[PDB]
């Protein structure tokens, strides 16, 4: 009798966002920038042999 | 000569058994997030990063 079981799983994520707003003038001014990111990764693999 | 009979009998038996089992598991997880924001205002300029 022979038995073999192999299962691998890998999960990776990433999230980054840069928000920069600058406005220079004699009169009142406003500058707004919004950036957001998100990454999700899921991997699963299973093997069974008997 | 000697008259009679010969009765012979034998039983030879053996047994062998072997079992082995291996199991391993390793899980590693990492998370890192760093955030920073700056802002400045003085007459008559405005800086926000």
């Amino acid at each position: 009798a022979n038995d073999l079981l192999s299962k691998v799983k890998k999960d990776k994520s990433d999230s980054f966002g840069v928000t920069i707003g600058i406005g220079p003038a004699g009169s009142p001014l406003l500058v707004g920038v919004g950036v957001s990111h998100s990454q999700d990764t899921s991997f699963l693999n299973e093997l069974n042999k008997y | 000569a000697v008259l009679g009979g010969i009765y012979e009998y034998t039983l030879v038996m053996n047994k062998e058994a072997m079992e082995r089992g291996d199991y391993t598991l390793n899980n590693v997880h990492a998370c890192a997030k760093n955030d920073f924001k700056i802002g400045g205002a003085i007459e008559e300029v405005y800086v926000s990063l």
